[PDB]
DNA sequence: GGCTGTGTTTGTATCAAGTTACCTGAATGGTAGGTGGGGAAGTCCAAATATTCCTAGTAAGACAATTGCATTCAAGGCCTGGCTGGTGAAACCTGTTTCCTGGGAAGGTAGTTAGTTGGTTTTCACCACAGGGAGAACCTGG
DNA sequence: CCAGGTTCTCCCTGTGGTGAAAACCAACTAACTACCTTCCCAGGAAACAGGTTTCACCAGCCAGGCCTTGAATGCAATTGTCTTACTAGGAATATTTGGACTTCCCCACCTACCATTCAGGTAACTTGATACAAACACAGCC
């Protein structure tokens, strides 16, 4: 059939941080699971946020509170901070 | 008289498996969760009763983890428990890293 | 303070765990520990309530929160 | 600017986490901005991971990066290994650790 | 009335909404409900048992949670389920280590 | 308001496996949440196993299934025999 | 036909270079078959749980998704595999 | 000549945490895994792929258990494991068979 | 000081990325629309703060007795290696079984209205257990 | 075995938590309708078990031996145990004050729909990072 997957945006990110670095497909595939792992987890955490307050719409402050209950304190700050620019970024254009 | 050392700690041993009551002091416990709460956000107000349920989370936390001490302890042929049976068990726990 | 953690109270819990004899400097250290697991519990706890955009920690966060941690508490 | 990364500034496909969050029953109905700051979080950490592998992977003077690599620099680091302790990754080995009574004199 | 229709007591009406407003899948089938009714049905008998057993082998009759708490962690199969589970006012098992009495 | 509870269910219950055995207030609270717990734990379970096998509805086996997965052995064994006996009950009639 | 007697197909040597790799030096001769018997009980709470999802699609073959969610089940996730 | 004890399971312990490849044979796993899968259900088959994660799986297992078997017995004063340490760190897990 | 292993470059060859042209289908875009969510004021509920007092738990000081701990020695139980044979492993051909796709029929299930019956709430008597105090007796040191 | 001290039991008094009962009211079921995922049937083929060979690497076995463990021991020292002063928590009670919650009302805003499109999976052609072999320097080990 035709499979989904990530492995071109992360060849993007990887030719944004690193020039001369090469990759197999076993870390790619190791990396596809793992962006699928943590996006299942944030929106669980998300989906248990609204239905907890009886509301009915995920908006951007059930997964910023998510992110803040899940990743540690350093990343957590650093995910905040280029989550709300991203905001910031989207919503001025 | 006198009692043996140990004859009255056994007796207490079945005294407090024996009941189930509330062991720490309530208002020490309170002013320790208040001063805690300080640190992450001011004005904070409680219900009383999710501070009874901290004291309740907390009390049987140390429960099992001095049960697990008592465990390694009696694993080095001694009778009585050391800091470094308390980093052990919280290690294979896997609490701290 | 932390000092609130009494001495004598602290031996009525290993009473409980049915430890027979403890040393001294498990004192100093019972204190530590006890503070680090509220340290996970509350900064869980605090995040629902600010959610919610409320002034006030009920129960449920608590409940909430101990459930994330596992330590999953009924009764309430 | 035709896509929505495009209108953000960012590389992770937002329609297509929009399509997943739709589409995986999380809630009735999803707001606007939510995959956005979704995809701002993947790739904050998606590029966090990849900079220090990559440091790994030039420690020992190799192009590539095989798996090995990821275990060493998820295992070296502290926050990762505080996110990721319930994880094991195919072909990963541990680090090299040896206690310190075990050695002799 | 389907509680009565299948004879039993837990109201199949209540689960099927809990099941509705809860977003477990697009549509739910009939008898599945039912079904679930059941497995909570005979769970909570089980308890319920060995509660009351607990509570007889004590003088009283009626149950606070020292019985519950003595009823589960008695049974292997109830223990392993609720492992992960702190219950208020409960208490522990009477239980010695072996080097710990004297001679 | 008005709370939604199952003391009525978990009386009918008792009288029907004790004529003279009382129940305190607490310990009703706790069978409460007891119920509450596994009933959320087998929704949740039969919500991923629709959705494996990319299936849109949620129907008595996913719910044998779900029961077989979670609850140890005897309990399992019983409590299919017990779910097949009412289904068997409700559909005769 | 039958199988039986493959529990000793894991041999000494095999333990040996495991506790190699965990940094343990000196072991004892009774841990062996003591380990074995560890392995099967670990074994058992993957297949039963794994054939069951293989028994709900109806089907005769068990693949790898099966086994990671089994995993994912248990508590001890594995990537590297889909999923 | 010969060898002293203590270097060579040195040698070895550099070398086994220095590569990753396997370490149980394949035919002998996939005999073991078969008859337990024969032992719940007749006629089941396999890709060989799941047989590699399930392989993969139970080697991560075994070397997280004998780490902690380690740390047990070092805590013990002694240097040679007994299955008094596996018994024990298997409770204290809280997976207890 | 002689025996050994790990590391330092040289060179291949090769299989494993990397690059580029193409065919699909998932993303984008303007417009109703209704609906979920923000604001505003009361009120009533519910945590915070003074007070006192008195009682039961806590802090401290001495004192032995029991447990932790360093030493010492015997023995045994496990490291080491040489060699035989023994089974895993790689490759290749063969049957055949199960899976996936595809089309058609269908029974099951949302969706709306109407009728009603079981699920909550207040107040009311009263009995199971708290309290105690007294006797008895089992328990533990002398 | 004997003295005393805490623990189990029995009986009397009191109570307030609990079972019971009348009234209130929102949820539950029956009946009809569209329609829609799902059950059933057949085939192509990918893959899985089966077998065989030939080799090639490693597991078993047995003897030597030597270092770890373990029991016995003396000695120090830390901790349980008892007693005396004291001090701060438990509880009622009043004051108060900020705050959640609920009743209404108004405004952004996500969904549905449909026409348009481009960027992204797929396959063939091309280069190159590296395992491997092999020889040589260094480090170190006994
Ligand atoms: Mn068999």
């Amino acid at each position: 059939s035709r499979k989904e997957s990530y492995s071109v945006y992360v060849y993007k990110v990887l030719k944004q941080v690193h020039p001369d670095t090469g990759i197999s497909s076993k870390a790619m595939g190791i990396m596809n699971s793992f962006v699928n792992d943590i996006f299942e987890r944030i929106a669980g955490e998300a989906s248990r946020l609204a239905h907890y307050n009886k509301r009915s719409t995920i908006t951007s402050r059930e997964i910023q509170t998510a992110v803040r209950l899940l990743l540690p304190g350093e990343l957590a700050k650093h995910a905040v901070s280029e989550g709300t620019k991203a905001v910031t970024k989207y919503t001025s254009s | 008289h006198r009692y043996r050392p140990g004859t009255v700690a056994l007796r207490e041993i079945r005294r407090y498996q024996k009941s189930t009551e509330l062991l720490i002091r309530k208002l020490p416990f309170q002013r320790l969760v208040r001063e805690i709460a300080q640190d992450f956000k001011t004005d904070l107000r409680f219900q009383s009763a999710a501070i009874g349920a901290l004291q309740e989370a907390s009390e049987a936390y140390l429960v099992g983890l001095f049960e697990d001490t008592n465990l390694c302890a009696i694993h080095a042929k001694r009778v009585t428990i050391m800091p470094k049976d308390i980093q052990l068990a919280r290690r294979i726990r896997g609490e701290r890293a | 303070n932390i000092q609130g953690i009494t001495k004598p109270a602290i031996r009525r819990l290993a009473r409980r765990g049915g430890v027979k004899r403890i040393s001294g400097l498990i004192y100093e250290e019972t204190r530590g520990v006890l503070k680090v697991f509220l340290e996970n519990v509350i900064r869980d706890a605090v995040t629902y309530t600010e959610h919610a955009k409320r002034k006030t920690v009920t129960a449920m966060d608590v409940v909430y929160a101990l459930k994330r941690q596992g330590r999953t508490l009924y009764g309430f | 600017a035709k896509t929505r990364s495009s209108r953000a500034g960012l590389q992770f496909p937002v329609g297509r986490v929009h399509r997943l969050l739709r589409k995986g029953n999380y809630a009735e109905r999803v707001g606007a901005g939510a995959p956005v700051y979704l995809a701002a979080v993947l790739e904050y950490l998606t590029a966090e991971i990849l900079e220090l592998a990559g440091n790994a992977a030039r420690d020992n003077k190799k192009t590539r990066i095989i798996p090995r690599h990821l275990q060493l620099a998820i295992r070296n680091d502290e926050e990762l290994n505080k996110l990721l302790g319930k994880v094991t990754i195919a072909q990963g080995g541990v680090l090299p650790n040896i206690q310190a009574v075990l050695l002799p004199k």
